[PDB]
């Protein structure tokens, strides 16, 4: 609407320039304050610059001393899991109710998948939205649980290398982690599992996700109609994101169970789920879906945020 | 000018690489029995974990009948000779798994990424020299970029910290003259104290000979399994390479009929699907498909009634890299479809 | 050497692959692996007991059907490749010679150990009477230098071989022993006389070899589907074209036939399998004459001996080509220490 | 008293059976070592021996003074060039007596431990080939004991020990030796093979057996083995067995099929013999020289005893 609040993005890389683009075309609570990097030559920063949007080079103390940063209530961390911890600090003792929407692993707030449970951290003044491979893979992981006990589930995230910078390759480690533990919180795993490949072929590759879910013994046509409810639902905010095969299932029986070292001998159902996520193309081209489920996450959590701060 | 003879390190891999024949299933008493004729034998290392390196137990690549932590604290109390040497692949191990694998009692680590990703390894080499851990770089798919950008790749792991580069040939797909670009291309860039190794597979049969190769070129570690234990057609077979070496007056310091007996009395009567070059595993070596997807797309084979040799086709058109087992499936879903 | 130059694709699944199956192939056997043979476009087709023409015997086992009736079925199979056989004077005659040319064969090659090329003269004449494709194979290539190789190779190009193999028997050559005698054989015979490589996998490197030999310059390669051969068996035929094919060499034949004949006829006929095990890799590092394997195998059954204390001991004892009765001298010996 | 021989074929045959002559002939002396290359050891033997010559060959022979009171000739030459030496030699001296040592076998076969006394009026002889001598002696002390279907010869010998003579014969060398295991040694069908290694310190003469006969005794099959080793042991001392006798039962519920000849049951017997000369010529591995020319000279000399 016409009243809108304002946002910085730290970070002027493959995820901070696709989300600022996403802020300027589709936000409808919030309005590009200054984005934010340390590299003069950064091509955000240039595109940044194009599209009228105030600059800095001087990474986060830079920002807070902006004329701009007295109207800014919201920051978008893009940099990387150690960058995020520093960041929060600085920003938090130059403005208390600032709010920050973390897009790294670094998670020292509490994770958000929109489609899972949007409304629950609204009033939190740091959240986490865990990783690109989480945001495609935890609502079907949400989808299987909501069906029946999950006992253990693990996501394969395979992207072009050409989308993964920097930011990226410095927080590999915090990638699988995080994603892990927020298959578990939010996705209802009892374990969780998560992989991350990138690959550099030519012409890029789109991204994929594919999900194994083993849970208990369970109807096979509501687990595939839960997933396609699902997916509808992610699809209201990442158009692009969709099944690439019909969901594949195997019994696993009490007679013959799956050992998982360490964790348990179970039996039950194995759902696999094959997602391709085509993205807008609005910085990077279509093959990077892997920004778009992160930032389109990232953009829904603040907007409603936003949304609830202007209209209660 | 007279100094004395290069002595070869002989890395073996039969417990890690092999892992992939058995599919994950090796017993504690075997893992005993192969790393105590190994011992004796007096190789140099012992590589113990899951194919897929640290954490690799997995729907993906498969689960394993014990923990890679618990094979290493196995090995471990049966050696007093080689050192246990270990695989990580970043993506899928972490520095915590590291950590948890040194106290086990790995010595030696060897940080595993597709040959033009090395720049996501730097965490895990930093690590493992801080824990005072042999540090290795090891590059995956090493046919897939031109000598002089894989060098490029090693010396950027050598600035990590790693002190050994080696090149893996994941798809068997190398012929000696490759091996031969490659060498000279890492002797080029190098510091002159880094060690190289060879990680050779045998889809095309050339899995000692292109070790042969590597070494006449100056390489000094050789990585190896008893009976090619390992993915797709195997490793190059330990026992193999070490009587040609032998039989060119090399300085190996293995014991060859120990490392005979224990490829056909222990290991080789634990594969279940022979580790042999086939039309299935000549087709990895021919498409350049990474090693390890063979059984996987036997599995997919038979589940969707396909041909492997078709899977195993299509995958190398989609230039799959490794670690990507679940485009297996894929591909398998996309060659039904073509079919109908 | 140029990557156009055509190869001379000899495939002896039909001859060495008869020491792997001790000498029973049926004759549906040998139609169905020549009409694949010669459906992929091999230029040869080798036909013969293992130890050739006439080797059918006690000492190298008796075959299922005579050579002449192998070669006959192969006959009325193809009409791209040639059928050619071997001859080893001592074993088989001129005369078997002159039937084996009625039954079909127009390359014959004439085996010797690798110092004894002059037993070979009466029969590369008797060849080159019959206008067959005329061909001097050494046996046991690796026991002798490459300079006193070549020389025995250019006595049988003087007798009338047109083409000239180094075979290693014993398996037992790495790929420099293969270039030291290819520059050698290159050096000292005619520009004009063909070479060929006919390699043992017991150390691993039939392909290996037969590739540094085409480098090397060679023009024929024996090669055979799976390795179906004695020992390790030969260079395996799908897995060197797969090669050449990558390295862009004119091999002239189509791999994906050889390929399934590979795995869905031949490997099928295999009772031991032709590999390289324990057995298999003694025969290449003690360089023993490959045919020796499943003999010295039956030896070791009978007299309750590792049969690779029997491998070694034949080692030191230097045997060649056709003899096998010496695998049971050795055993009896074993057991008197 | 003694009479007179022609040898012809100066090589390592020729040179041994001269040697052996001189020596150890009650009944027969040199008369003359014929050859065809000046350059030939065995002429320059022969002439630091005192024997008469000749480079020109059979015609160079008969040409020769010392023909005319030459009753016997040995033919050590190649078995192409013997039909040749009959010839001439036929012409020239009618009841000249030739003792063929080449596999040309157009005379009949003598292995004197079987057949000695059997063709001593003919004029032309023939001693097989040294395998046959050697093993011919094996297959009919078999074959004295049980029916034999099939029997078969590996002769393995020194390269040094095979001149060029024996290297131009070897198709006929596997052809005579067959046909005589048939006749002689008494099996149905036989088969020989020979084979040449060139080993340093060169290898001692072997010889493998296989007789496949119907069931019989074994121990008496090995019985009938020694007392024939015993009987070649009178001629060539050296003549032994490497192994004892081995045996292999064929039973009738799993017969032996030799393509084309048929399917058989019974015994496999294998002889492994090894043959050290005398070192007459060649050293002592040679005994290949030593099985052919003393039962050659054996032949020759009760065919000179008769003639008194
Ligand atoms: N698919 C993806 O690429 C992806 C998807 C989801 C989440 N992420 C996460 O997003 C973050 C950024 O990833 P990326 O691929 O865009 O990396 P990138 O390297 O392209 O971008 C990082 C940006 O941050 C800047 N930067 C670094 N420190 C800074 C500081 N103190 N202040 C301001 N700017 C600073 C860099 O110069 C760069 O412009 C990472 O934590 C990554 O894990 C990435
Ligand atoms: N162990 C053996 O070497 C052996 C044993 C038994 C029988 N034989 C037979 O004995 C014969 C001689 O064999 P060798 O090894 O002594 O060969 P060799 O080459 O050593 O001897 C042949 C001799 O005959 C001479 N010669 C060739 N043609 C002649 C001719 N037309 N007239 C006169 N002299 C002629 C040669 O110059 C030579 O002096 C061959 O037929 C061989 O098959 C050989
Ligand atoms: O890691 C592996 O072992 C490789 O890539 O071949
Ligand atoms: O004859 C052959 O087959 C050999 O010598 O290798
Ligand atoms: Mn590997
Ligand atoms: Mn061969």
């Amino acid at each position: 609407m016409n009243q809108k609040l304002k946002v910085a993005i730290i970070g002027s890389g493959n995820i901070g320039t696709d989300l600022m683009i996403k802020v300027l075309r589709n936000a409808k609570y919030l309005e590009m304050g200054a984005m934010v990097g340390i590299d003069a030559a950064s091509d955000g920063l240039a595109r940044a610059q194009r599209m009228g949007v105030t600059t800095t080079y001087a990474g986060v103390e830079g920002l807070i001393k902006l004329p701009e940063f007295a109207d800014i209530d919201f920051v978008f961390d893009a940099t990387s899991a150690s960058a995020h911890v520093q960041n929060e600090a600085l920003l938090r003792q130059a403005k208390p109710g600032i709010r920050l929407i973390d897009l790294t692993p670094a998670a020292i707030g509490p994770y958000c998948v929109p489609v899972v449970n949007l409304e629950e951290h609204l009033g939190k003044l740091n959240v986490n939205m865990v990783t690109c491979g989480g945001q495609a893979t935890i609502p079907m992981v949400a989808a299987v649980s909501r069906v029946a006990k999950v006992h253990y589930a693990e996501i394969v995230a395979s992207i072009s290398s050409k989308s993964a910078g920097p930011g990226t390759r410095a927080n590999i480690d915090e990638f699988t982690e995080t994603t892990s533990k927020a298959i578990e919180v939010i996705g209802g795993a009892a374990k969780g599992k998560a992989i991350i490949i990138m690959n550099p072929a030519e012409p890029p590759l789109i991204m994929r996700d594919t999900v194994y879910v083993l849970s208990a013994a369970a109807d096979q046509a509501a687990v595939a109609a839960s997933v396609a409810e699902m997916v509808q639902a992610v699809q209201a905010y990442v158009p692009g994101y969709r099944l690439k095969q019909q969901v594949q299932f195997d019994v696993i029986p009490e007679s013959a169970p799956l050992n998982i070292p360490g964790l348990g001998r179970f039996s039950g159902l194995k759902t696999s789920v094959f997602l391709e996520v085509e993205g807008a193309a609005h910085y990077l081209p279509a093959y990077a879906g892997n920004l778009d489920i992160m930032t389109s996450a990232a953009l829904a959590t603040a907007e409603r945020m936003a949304q609830s701060m202007l209209n209660a | 000018t007279f100094n004395p003879s290069k002595k070869l390190y002989i890395s073996d891999v039969t417990l890690r690489d092999g892992s992939h024949a058995i599919r994950h299933q090796y017993t504690l008493d075997d893992v005993r029995a192969i790393a105590r004729a190994l011992d004796k034998a007096k190789v140099d290392s012992i590589e113990v974990a899951h194919g897929d390196g640290l954490q690799g137990s997995s729907f993906n690549y498969g689960f394993g009948r014990h923990t890679d932590l618990e094979y290493i604290e196995a090995v471990a109390g049966e050696i007093s000779h080689a050192q246990i040497a270990t695989l990580l692949l970043p993506g899928i191990g972490s520095v915590h798994d590291l950590k948890n694998a040194y106290q086990a009692g790995a010595r030696v680590v060897r940080v595993a990424t597709h040959c033009t990703e090395a720049d996501v390894s730097k965490q895990h080499i930093e690590y493992a020299r801080n824990l005072g851990m042999d540090t290795v770089g090891f590059l995956m798919m090493s046919h897939m970029i031109p000598a002089e950008k894989l060098a490029e790749q090693g010396k950027l792991m050598e600035s990590y910290g790693a002190t050994c580069i080696y090149m893996a040939d994941s798809g068997g797909a190398m012929s000696m003259n490759d091996i031969r670009d490659r060498m000279r291309a890492f002797k080029a860039v190098l510091k002159p104290e880094t060690q190289v190794g060879m990680h050779a597979h045998h889809n095309l049969s050339l899995g000692v000979a292109n070790s042969i190769v590597a070494v006449e070129e100056g390489c000094d570690r050789v990585d190896a399994s008893l009976a090619g234990m390992g993915a797709g057609a195997g490793n190059a077979p330990l026992e193999v390479f070490i009587a040609v070496a032998e039989r060119l007056g090399w300085n190996h310091g293995t014991d060859l009929y120990t490392l005979m007996d224990a490829a056909d009395d222990i290991v080789r009567p634990l594969q279940d699907r022979p580790v042999r070059v086939d039309r299935e595993t000549l087709g990895l070596g021919y498409a350049g498909v990474y090693s390890s997807f063979l059984r996987h797309a036997e599995i997919a084979a038979a589940k969707y009634n396909l041909k492997t040799l078709d899977i195993l086709v299509e995958l190398g058109h989609r230039r799959m890299v490794g670690g990507q087992e679940d485009m297996i499936v894929d591909v398998a879903l996309d060659l039904l479809a073509a079919h109908k």
